[PDB]
This record gives structure tokens, sequence and C-alpha cells, in this order.
């Protein structure tokens, strides 16, 4: 606060939710029909949040298209995620899927139909029928090519409803701590410049993933890790950070989108020998193999020469074999959003697409029911109390390795319902909201002040830059040690220059300078986290695939028979959680680690699924 | 060296009385991205950070970008740029709104606005949630189709010269089309009192049929055909249909 | 009576002058287009005509000069056919093209032919009309005037 | 320093407590359809006026624009007449001076069918100069 002077704005909720995404807003409605008053948090208005961008769909075994069986997604979804996924969670997921996207039906949501009168449902990446062995699946359930921004803009309008008040263009700065409970949030008010504190019995983190962190990825410019940063500086370990999806098909000068629907829908990879080549890195699955083999099977492709376009740098995506009355219906979005981005009509010439980063599996640990965890060796999971996190900012693992395409609009739906379901059951009238401690968030506004009148010589916008061009660089699609290494040097190293952070705006009304550096510093955190994990790690699983460690190693050898075999212990093999707690102030990362949740919650309703040779 | 030059509205609302103003800004089309979006990010990085613009997506989707360039309300991240480079284009915040910042104007009412048309789907049977599907035809959910596209970015109220001058009273094209999205769902039972809504001479009928909202919006939607079907339904000149009935095998 | 959200959009106005903030260009830099041009001349042609008809009415009432002893002030300043009929058409456009665009703008209001393809058609269709209309209502006369000055019988 | 004041809760339109008491049935949607009918009654009515002129042209006329001129002024009054830019005092004094503008639009209409050679005669005689 030293410099200047900052008006400090008290409010008292039943719970803030520090996000307006799927997660956020599904946990707002819960929340005020569960009666609580309900404060949303959000740095832009909740229609321009990211799941907006959405374009594929939502999983769920309605069996519109053909039986289906919501255990078989459970499979896939398990089986997705290459056995780092805690199962009792992907459980509660699959579990509930046919519920909550019914629910986003009743909401008034406009899926498109089937002749029968029902959801349309289209195939897409990484599923199956039954538990692997039948064929290709049709779960994914859609609004045509924007099935993300119909579910925001539904689930928007339904919140307008359940009396919550809305905080808009609000920064959030830090989570409100008394003695390891999170008794709030502290946030700037960009209209005015004015300091707001939130005063909150509960507190979920719903802020969505850093895909900003890269030089180039699908993600909006509000992609910044905000979230996992807030729980770093809350002394709260992140989950691993180093499974970073990069999908197969974004466009290959720009990076906006093209869904994996379009694959789904009958379009395929080929590349420069006019090969559709997915028929050999996956014979069954073809193009519809998991995200993660699929990008790695295109990186491949572009390194053996086989690459397309001036350079042969990316390959591409064909749909003009596909009739022009199935891409106008299925896939009118994308139809538009090659036209003017790659000038491309797609009813006749193909899609220049490249593998870009998209999704982010880690994020912050929970249980099954969302809350927070600390782990320790001894005393295991230790809830936060008060805090609550969903949606991509967070790690349950429902997606351990690899994320299940149209997975995510369902993780965020089921797990921000989740929310509201245990507070409405946990939290009881008789218990009053916190009082804040004394001094509460002046830190936060200390670092504002430093931030807004930072007087260094390197700016904001260079240092954002070499950092995003580094993580390009080292922790890419594949990863070695000693390039890994040298990339943990370079980053530790801008986490140093950060203190020469120069700024130029100096008002407190709107200042998207101010805020885009904030931005910076977390991304720096969630960056320096992402990277350091992924160093430690020498193993190839899902999205990480390390060239100087190539097999998955887990407790038994899974591809030769299971018994007549001896156990390795917890620290030889790597079925197991990355966790990394940062000092926010250093940038120091100490590792930990912690078990995979192999259990369903209950062996009654659905049996557990033993690892595998993971083959698509 | 191919150097366009833009000139940007600007506004400081914490400077002493201070007024609006034109700025010019010289930009390298050839180290830059092909659209306007890309120019003011590189304009904000590379010369003026108090440079102050909304923007989110880069693909047109978001909304967040909406403003006035070469005269016309549209996205930024999406209107390529004029190379023509003795031409300078013109960059204004989105016409006849309070602007907080450059270009950042207050959007609050239009949200507000939004707000009152009560944008969900309502139902006179009290329905189980999670229990099971409505029925819904494919022609029924087609009618759809040009209404939810609307990405909810105003660049057609603030086209519209008749929202310019009573935005307090006319709800605007953007609120219109989508108060219409939630009559002409089968599914919806409220068209009644939705109609009921606006009702009165200025809430609707304040469109004087100029056809700006159509013609610049960058989605490619048509609010005009929207209001005007409006007011087919308030002058019972039509009404909505009934709901084909829900098959007994569903 | 104002409806609720009418209500808030005064208190939001009211707010928004008390925060001392401007409002955006719109007039001055707003393209102009066939759409809202269109517009401003059907509501300029319909008001020009309306306020001819009061200054006209309660005009030649109130003065001592009537409408025959005009014409002959106007006759008698011997000014040329060309500029006469000039004004003859910018006395017809008015009514042809209100007239026509008139029932356009009903078409509007009845959601017909809203999209831009037919915006525009429509927009050039009846300035045409009108322009021909006009030309046909002043010159065929004046064709006719010529047929007399020189003739045969 | 964090020695803040408790804040109130942003301006925020509540659709449904603004629902409590909204009956009110005011349906402008029967005005908005004869005006329009109207108007296309008088489609017909000016190219009648071309052809067929005399004393009853001029009554029907001074009639049918009258009613269509008052309907036409009054929006264009309450477009611009706006409370928010001239108060609410002279805002209402020029709604008033619609029908005041009506009124006398009238009347010097009857004047002048009655006491001056009238509307279509009054064409035909520019349209000899
Ligand atoms: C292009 C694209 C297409 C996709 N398509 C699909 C698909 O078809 N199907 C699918 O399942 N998944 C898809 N995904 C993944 C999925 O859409 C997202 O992961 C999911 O929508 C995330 O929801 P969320 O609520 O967790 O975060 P988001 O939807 O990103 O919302 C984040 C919210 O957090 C708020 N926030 C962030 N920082 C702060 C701060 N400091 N203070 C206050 N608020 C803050 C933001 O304002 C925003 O409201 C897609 C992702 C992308 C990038
Ligand atoms: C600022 C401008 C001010 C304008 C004044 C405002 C007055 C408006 C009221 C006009 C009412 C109609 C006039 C008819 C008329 O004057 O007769 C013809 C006359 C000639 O006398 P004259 O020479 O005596 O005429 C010949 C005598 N028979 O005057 C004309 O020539 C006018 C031409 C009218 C054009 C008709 C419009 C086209 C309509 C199309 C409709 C389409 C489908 C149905
Ligand atoms: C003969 C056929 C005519 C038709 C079909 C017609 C149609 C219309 C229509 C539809 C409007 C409403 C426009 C809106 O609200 O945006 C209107 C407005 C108006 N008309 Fe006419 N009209 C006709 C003749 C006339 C005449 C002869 C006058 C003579 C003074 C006139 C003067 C006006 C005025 C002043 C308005 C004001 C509203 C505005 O500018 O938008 N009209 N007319
Ligand atoms: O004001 C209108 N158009 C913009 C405009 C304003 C002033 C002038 Cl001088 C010219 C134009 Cl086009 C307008 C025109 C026809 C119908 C309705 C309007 C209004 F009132 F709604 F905006
Ligand atoms: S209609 Fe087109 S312009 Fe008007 S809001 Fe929806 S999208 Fe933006
Ligand atoms: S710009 Fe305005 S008046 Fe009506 S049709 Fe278009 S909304
Ligand atoms: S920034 Fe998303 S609409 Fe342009």
């Amino acid at each position: 606060s030293n410099i200047a002077q900052y008006k400090v704005i008290d409010h008292a909720y039943d719970v803030v939710i520090i996000g307006a995404g799927g997660a956020g807003l599904r946990a707002a409605m819960g929340l005020g029909e569960a009666g609580f008053k309900t404060a949303v948090v959000t740095k832009m208005f909740p229609t321009r949040s990211h799941t907006t961008a959405a374009q594929g769909g939502i999983n769920a075994a309605l069996g519109s298209m053909n039986p289906d069986d919501w255990k078989w997604h459970f499979y896939d979804t398990v089986k997705g995620s290459d056995w780092l996924g805690d199962q009792n969670a992907m459980h509660y997921l699959t579990r509930n899927a046919v519920e909550a996207v019914t629910e986003l039906e009743n909401f008034g949501m406009p899926f498109s139909r089937t002749p029968e009168g029902k959801i349309y449902q289209r195939s897409f990446g990484g599923q199956s029928n039954n538990y692997g062995k039948g064929g290709v699946a049709k779960r994914t359930c859609c609004v045509a090519d924007r099935t993300g921004h119909s579910m925001l803009h539904t689930l928007y309008g339904n919140s307008l409803r359940c009396h919550c008040t809305f905080f808009i263009e609000y920064f959030a700065l830090d989570l409100l701590m008394d003695k390891g409970r999170c008794v709030g949030v502290i946030a700037l008010c960009l209209e005015d410049g004015t300091i707001h504190r939130f005063r909150s019995k509960r507190t979920i983190v719903a802020t969505g993933g850093y895909g900003r962190a890269y030089f180039s990825c699908t993600t909006a410019h509000m992609n910044t890790g905000d979230g996992t940063a807030l729980a770093t500086r809350a002394g709260i370990a992140l989950e691993d950070l180093e499974f970073i999806q990069f999908h197969p098909t974004g466009i290959y000068g720009v990076g906006c989108l093209i869904t994996e629907g379009s694959r789904g829908e009958g379009g395929f990879l080929v590349n420069s020998e006019g090969e559709r080549f997915m028929e050999r890195y996956a014979p069954k699955a073809k193009d519809l193999a998991s995200r993660d083999v699929v990008s790695r099977a295109e990186t491949i492709e572009i390194m053996e020469g086989r690459g397309v376009g001036p350079e042969k740098d990316h390959i591409y995506l064909q749909l003009h074999h596909l009739p022009a009355e199935q891409l106008h219906q299925r896939l009118p979005g994308i139809s538009e959003t090659a036209k003017i981005f790659a000038g491309v009509d797609v009813t006749k010439e193909p899609i220049p697409v490249i593998p870009t980063v998209h999704y982010n599996m880690g994020g912050i640990p929970t249980n099954y029911k969302a809350q927070v965890i600390k782990y320790t060796k001894e005393g295991g999971d230790k809830i936060v109390p008060g805090l609550y996190a969903c949606g991509e900012c967070a790690c349950h693992s429902v997606h351990g390795a690899n994320r299940l395409g149209a997975n995510s609009l369902l993780d965020a739906v089921v797990f921000g319902r989740a929310c509201s379901i245990n507070i409405k059951e946990e939290l009881k009238p008789d218990e009053k909201i916190p009082e804040l401690p004394e001094g509460a968030g002046e830190e936060s506004i200390a670092n504002l002040d430093a931030v807004r009148y930072a007087n260094g010589d390197v700016p904001t916008a260079e240092l954002r830059l070499t950092m995003q061009k580094t993580m390009q660089k080292h922790a890419g699609v594949f990863r070695r040690g000693d390039i890994l290494a040298e990339g943990v040097k370079k980053m530790m190293d801008l986490f140093k220059e950060l203190k020469r952070l120069k700024t130029t705006d100096r008002s407190l009304i709107w200042n998207s300078d101010l805020t885009e550096s904030l931005e910076l510093q977390n991304l720096m955190l969630n960056a320096t986290q992402t990277i350091v994990a992924a160093e430690n790690r020498k193993e190839s699983r899902g999205a990480h695939a390390r060239d100087d460690f190539p097999k998955r190693e887990d407790e038994y050898d899974y591809s030769k028979p299971i018994e007549g075999q001896t156990k390795r212990p917890f620290e030889k093999h790597w079925r197991k959680h990355t966790l990394t707690k940062q000092d926010p102030r250093t940038g120091h990362i100490t590792l930990d680690y912690r078990p995979v949740i192999d259990k369903t919650l209950d062996p009654a309703e659905v049996d557990w699924i033993p690892p595998i040779i993971r083959s698509y | 060296k191919r150097i366009k030059t833009f000139e940007i509205y600007r506004f400081n609302p914490e400077e002493p009385g201070a007024k609006p103003k034109l700025q010019k800004f010289d930009v390298d089309l050839d180290k830059c991205g092909t659209m306007v979006l890309d120019a003011l990010i590189k304009i904000k990085n590379e010369v003026d950070p108090t440079l102050t613009f909304r923007r989110s997506c880069r693909e047109g989707i978001c909304g967040s970008c909406a403003m006035n360039i070469a005269g016309e309300n549209t996205l930024a991240c999406i209107c390529n740029i004029d190379q023509n480079t003795s031409k300078t284009t013109k960059i204004y915040p989105l016409p006849h709104m309070f602007v907080i910042k450059d270009l950042v104007p207050d959007m609050n009412l239009f949200y507000a606005q939004y707000a009152s048309i009560q944008p969900w789907l309502q139902k006179k049977t009290k329905i189980n949630l999670g229990e099971k599907q409505q029925y819904q035809s494919i022609k029924e959910q087609e009618k759809l189709d040009g209404l939810y596209e609307c990405i909810l970015c105003a660049c057609c109220s603030a086209s519209c010269p008749s929202y310019w001058w009573n935005a307090d009273k006319y709800l605007g094209p953007a609120v219109l089309m989508q108060a219409y999205r939630w009559i002409i769902d089968s599914r919806d039972d409220s068209a009644a009192e939705r109609l009921a809504r606006m009702q009165d001479g200025f809430s609707a009928f304040k469109c004087h049929t100029i056809m700006n909202c159509t013609k610049t919006c960058p989605k490619h939607l048509n609010p005009a055909r929207a209001i005007g079907e409006i007011k087919m339904l308030l002058t019972k000149m039509k009404t909505k249909p009934a709901p084909l009935p829900t098959p007994a095998n569903f | 009576e104002k409806t609720p959200i009418q209500v808030w959009g005064w208190d939001y106005l009211m707010r928004q002058r008390a925060l001392k903030r401007p409002i955006a260009p719109h007039l001055t830099i707003y393209k102009p287009q066939m759409t809202w041009m269109v517009s401003g001349l059907h509501r300029v042609t319909g008001c020009a005509m309306a306020g001819t008809l009061l200054i006209g009415g309660v005009g030649f009432s109130v003065l001592p000069l009537d409408f025959t002893t005009f014409v002959e002030f106007i006759r008698g300043l011997g000014i040329p056919w060309v500029i006469l009929d000039t004004f003859k058409f910018i006395i017809a456009f008015p009514i042809a093209f209100h007239t026509l665009n008139g029932i356009r703008f009903i078409g509007f209001d009845m959601a017909k032919g809203t999209d831009i393809p037919s915006i525009y058609r429509g927009a050039y269709l009846v300035l045409g009309l009108a322009a021909l209309i006009s030309l046909a209502v002043v010159v065929y006369p004046r064709w006719e005037r010529h047929k007399k000055a020189t003739l045969p019988t | 320093t964090s020695a803040a004041v408790t804040g109130a809760a942003p301006p925020q339109f509540d659709p449904i407590a603004a629902e409590k008491g909204f009956k009110p049935l005011h349906s402008h949607g029967t005005l908005f359809k004869i005006e329009r009918y109207f108007a296309a009654a008088m489609v017909p009515l000016i190219p009648a006026a071309y052809f067929i002129h005399g004393r009853e042209m001029d009554l029907c006329l001074a009639l049918a624009l009258t009613l269509h001129v008052h309907w036409g002024v009054w929006g264009v009054v309450n477009d611009y007449g706006r409370p928010f830019v001239l108060g609410d005092t002279l805002a209402a004094a020029v709604r008033v001076g619609a029908y005041i503008f009506t009124a006398c639009l009238l009347a010097g209409l009857l004047y002048f069918n009655e006491h001056d050679v009238g509307l279509t005669r009054a064409f035909e005689m520019v349209w000899e100069l």
C-alpha cells in the first residue's frame, strides 16, 4: 500500500464463487436454489468466459443414437486417463452425466435433435461401447458446433433466477485465509478502482485453465491460471500440472480450434503423401484415437518430413469428402472459422491444422466432493476448510494424464453442481459468517501497488512473450531430460526478471496494463510449477511424453501377466499425482507425490478398472 | 515497409476534467497479424500500454471486442485490417454508449435489459429436473437457428438510432431477438407473458425498421426479422404455434 | 406508466450522468449506409411535407396574400422552364418516395424482406420508381406544352 | 490499508422481484395495427389524387393526411422529445405540441380548402408554370 490510497469495501456472503463459466454458474444456480446468499466474482462478463468457445459437445450415455451405458463411458474415462485418474471421481462424473445433461436440456439448452425428437449425439475421440470391446460410441451431445456457447448462455440465463448477486469485471487478487481456513476473497473492481473483500463461509475456485503459459494455444487471453496462482499463494500445492493437453487440430497459423467433432462426423487427418496416416498410428480408432495419441501422431509425421504446407510444418484436416448438407448442419461454426482465418472453403479444400495447447488436467487438488486438499504422507488428504474448487482450474482428478473429449463441459457442470449439493449438506444455518483477521488482504494490495507503479526496465509484455516462447520450446509435446532441465533453468531466471518489471499505466480505473501484469505473475506461478514437475517425471503417460523414458512406469509391468510379479514400491514407479508446493516470493518449488485413488465410490454399483496397456 | 495508421478514440476518466480525443498510431502490417485486434494488441504492447479495450476469445465467439471500426460496429478479432495504407482506419467505441475508458463502454443497461426478458426456459407444469428430456422436433428446434447464435456483443443495438436516443425505454434489437428466441421455443409455455412485458409503445414498437441491426451484425444474424416477428405477434396478426404432440413411445 | 426495466433504465442514465461520463460518438462517426440514410430520408420527406402543409394552410390564412397572387408573383419572375420543372420534381419526389418506401417499411413491420440483399434491392427499387415517377409527372406534361408551342393545327 | 467500510451490492435488475404487481395491460398493439392499415389505405388515395381533383379529394386528403400526420409527428416527438435531454416538463410541453400541431394543420387545411384554391387546384397552378 506504501505509495497510494486504496478504497476498501467489505461484503458478507454465504458463498463466494471465483468464476462464471460452466462450473461457476452451475454452482451459483445450485446454491441460490438452496437458499444461500451467493456472490459470483468474475473478471469478465460471464458469457465471455471460455466455456463459450467450446464446440464439440458434452458426453452422456443418453443412448439417443443406439443403446449405451454410463459404465461404458466410465471405462473410456478411466482408460483415457492412462490410470492417473482418481476412479471415485471418474465414477461420480459418469454416473451423473445423463442427469446433468438432461437438466441442461430442461434449462432450455437448444440441443440439436434426432428424428425421434431426442438429443442428437455424435462420435468423438477415445470412446467406445462395451468396456472397450464393442464399436465406436456416440455419447457426445451437442448444439451442433457451438455446444459450449449454447450451454454457457443457457446457464447464464438461468443464473438470473437464483437471485445470485454478480460482481462483473472484478479481478480476484487472493484468497482470504485465517489459520488454514478460507474466509473469503479479495478482488479489484475495474470500473472504479475500488478494492473489495468478500467475507464468506465458503469459497469456490472455478477460474479455468492456464493456456496462455504457452506461445500458441486455443484458449482465451483470460486463461492465465489465476485460481491456481491464488491457491499457490494460499499455501496450497497444485496437482499434475505437467499434464498439458495438446489438441490435435488447431488452425495452423493462428491457433483457433477446429473441433474433434469434425473427425467424429467423418473427417480425417492427411499427411503430405496424401495418406490417411492415423490408420498406422492407431489401426482400431484411426482418427478418433485419444487426444494425446493423435497429437503425437501428427508431431512425428512433421518430424519425419511428411508435413504439409510451404514449410512442411503442419498437416491437413480433410472434411470436403462429407456432404455439404452435413457440414452446414453438423459443423457450421468451424465451416466459418476456417473461411475467416485460413481462407478455406471446408467443402472443397482441407484445413491446415497442427497440435495446439488446449486443456489443463492439472490444477487444484480436491477429493471427489470438490473440496480442496493438502497432502502429508502421514496424515494423508486433509481438506482445506471453507474451500472448494471445480472445472478446469481443479484436479479431482477426473482426467488424470489425458482428458477425454466432451468430458470437460461435463466435468464442470457435474462438479459445479456437486459443490452446491455438498455445501447444502455440510453448511448449516447456526454457523455464522467468519469475521476477517486483522490486516486481511494487505499484502494483496501491496503487490497491487507495486505492480501498478512498477519502475523496472523489462516491460510486462516482453517477459510474458519469452515465458510463452520458452514453455513452447522445452515443455512441448515431446520432452527430454536435458531440454527440460535447460528450460527449468530459463524459467527460474524469468521468475527473477519479474522483479525488473515495467508497467506504464498508473491508473486504477479499468487498467488493462495492471491486470495483464497481475496475470503474468500468475502465469509464471503456473508455468514454473508445470515445467519442474515435467522435468522430474521420468516416464511417458498420457499427454506427458518423455523420449528418454518412453514407457509408462506402473507398480507392475501391466504388459505381462500380473501374478508372478512383485509390487514396485511407491518411490520407484510413477502412477502417482505430482504435487508442487511453491513459495510465491522466492519462486522455489518442492515436490511430493500422492497415491492415485483406485477404488470406486461403491463396488456394488461398479467395479474398478485395473491398469492395462493403453492402445487405441 | 508497409505502414498502416489507426485513429483511436481515447478517454481517461482519472485526468482532471478530461475530454475524449483521437490518437494516431502507426503499425507495420508485416510485423502484425491480419485482424484489427492484432493491431490494437501490438500497439498496446509495443507503444502504449495505457491503450485499453476488451478482448478474450481470438475467434469471434466471446463478444468482448465489440467496437466501431471504419464506421461500422463489428468485432475487432475477425474484421481484417484494411491494407490500403493511404487510408487511416478510425476506431471508436460502441456508438452512443457511456464510456468508462478508451474503447471500453458501460454495458450494464444492455445486460439489465437482457435480464428483463427472463432468458430461461419456463413451463406451466413444474418438471422433475434430472428426470427426462423434453420432446422437440427437428423442425421446431430449427426455428432457434439464427437466434441462439447470438454472442450478446451489442453491435446491433449500438448501431440502432432508436436505441441511441431511447436506450432507457426501447429494449433494442439484441435483447428483442433473444426475447423472441424464448417465445418461439416450443418447449416454452410463457409465450403469452413474454409478449406482455413488451406490449407498451416503447419496449418493442419504437423499432422504426431502420435495418442497421441486421446489416452490421458480425455473426450474420437478422434481428430486424425477429423484431418484425414480435410486432406481428403483438398485433395479433400471428400466433405462436402449439407444440407438436409428444409421441407415446417417447 | 413504465415497465420495471424502464424505471431501472432511467436510474441507470441518471447514474451515468452523475459519473460525468462522455457518450460515444454516433452520427458524426457511423458509416452512411442505405439502411439508415433511407430511414432518415423517409422521415425528412414525411416531416418536410407536413411542415409544408402547416406553413401553407396556416400561412395563407394569417397573411393578407393568397395562393393565386403568390403564383402570379413567381410567374412574373420569368425564370427558366428547366429550373421550374426541377422545383416540381423536388415536390413530387418527397411524395413519391415516401409513399413507396412507406409500403416497404410496412413489409419490414411484418418481417417481410428483412435480409440484406432484399433490404438493398428494396432501397434501390424504391429510390428508382420514385425518381422515374417524379420525372414522368414533371416531364410528360411539359412535353405536351412543347407539342402545343410548335404544332400542326 | 484495509480500514474499509462496508459496501452495498451493485445495481442489478431482479427480473422476478420486478414481476410482483406488474399486471397492467396497456397494449399498444391494436393502435400500431390501425396506423399501418391507415397507411396502406392511403396508398391508392395518392394516385387517385393525381387523376381526380376538386373540393372533395381536397377534403379526403385534408382528413387522411391530418390523421396520418398526427400519428407520425407523435412518434417523431416521442423519439426526440426526451426527458433525459430536455428535463421532464419541456418534454411534456413538446408532447402537447404534437396535438397543437395536428389541430393547426387541420384548421389550416380546412381554411385553405374553403377560402382558397384548395389542395389539388393549388398543385395544378404550380404545374402550369
Ligand atoms: C476452444 C475450446 C473448445 C472447447 N470445446 C470443448 C467441448 O466441445 N467440450 C468439452 O467438454 N470441453 C471443451 N473445452 C474445454 C472446456 O470448454 C473448458 O475447460 C471449460 O469450459 C472450463 O470451464 P470453467 O468454468 O472451469 O472455466 P472457464 O469456462 O474458462 O471460465 C473461467 C471463469 O473464471 C473467471 N476468472 C478467471 N480469473 C479470474 C480472476 N482473477 N478473478 C475473477 N474471476 C476470474 C473468468 O472470468 C471466467 O468467468 C474447450 C476448450 C477450448 C479452449
Ligand atoms: C400514401 C401512403 C403513405 C404511406 C404508406 C405512409 C407510411 C408511413 C409509415 C409506415 C410511417 C412510419 C415510419 C416509422 O415509424 O418509422 C410513416 C410516417 C410518417 N409519414 Fe407517412 N405514409 C404515407 C403518406 C404520407 C404523407 C402524404 C405524409 C404527408 C405529410 C406523411 C408523413 C409522414 C410523417 C411525418 C411520418 C413521421 C414518422 C417518421 O418519420 O418515421 N406520410 N408513414
Ligand atoms: O433519428 C433517426 N435517424 C438518425 C438520424 C438522426 C438525425 C439526422 Cl439529421 C439524420 C438521421 Cl438519419 C431516425 C430516423 C427515422 C426514424 C426514426 C429515427 C429515430 F428517431 F428512431 F432515430
Ligand atoms: S445479434 Fe449479432 S450483433 Fe446483435 S448482439 Fe447478437 S450478435 Fe452481436
Ligand atoms: S437498427 Fe433499430 S429500429 Fe429496428 S430493425 Fe434495426 S432495430
Ligand atoms: S475478442 Fe472475442 S469477440 Fe473479438
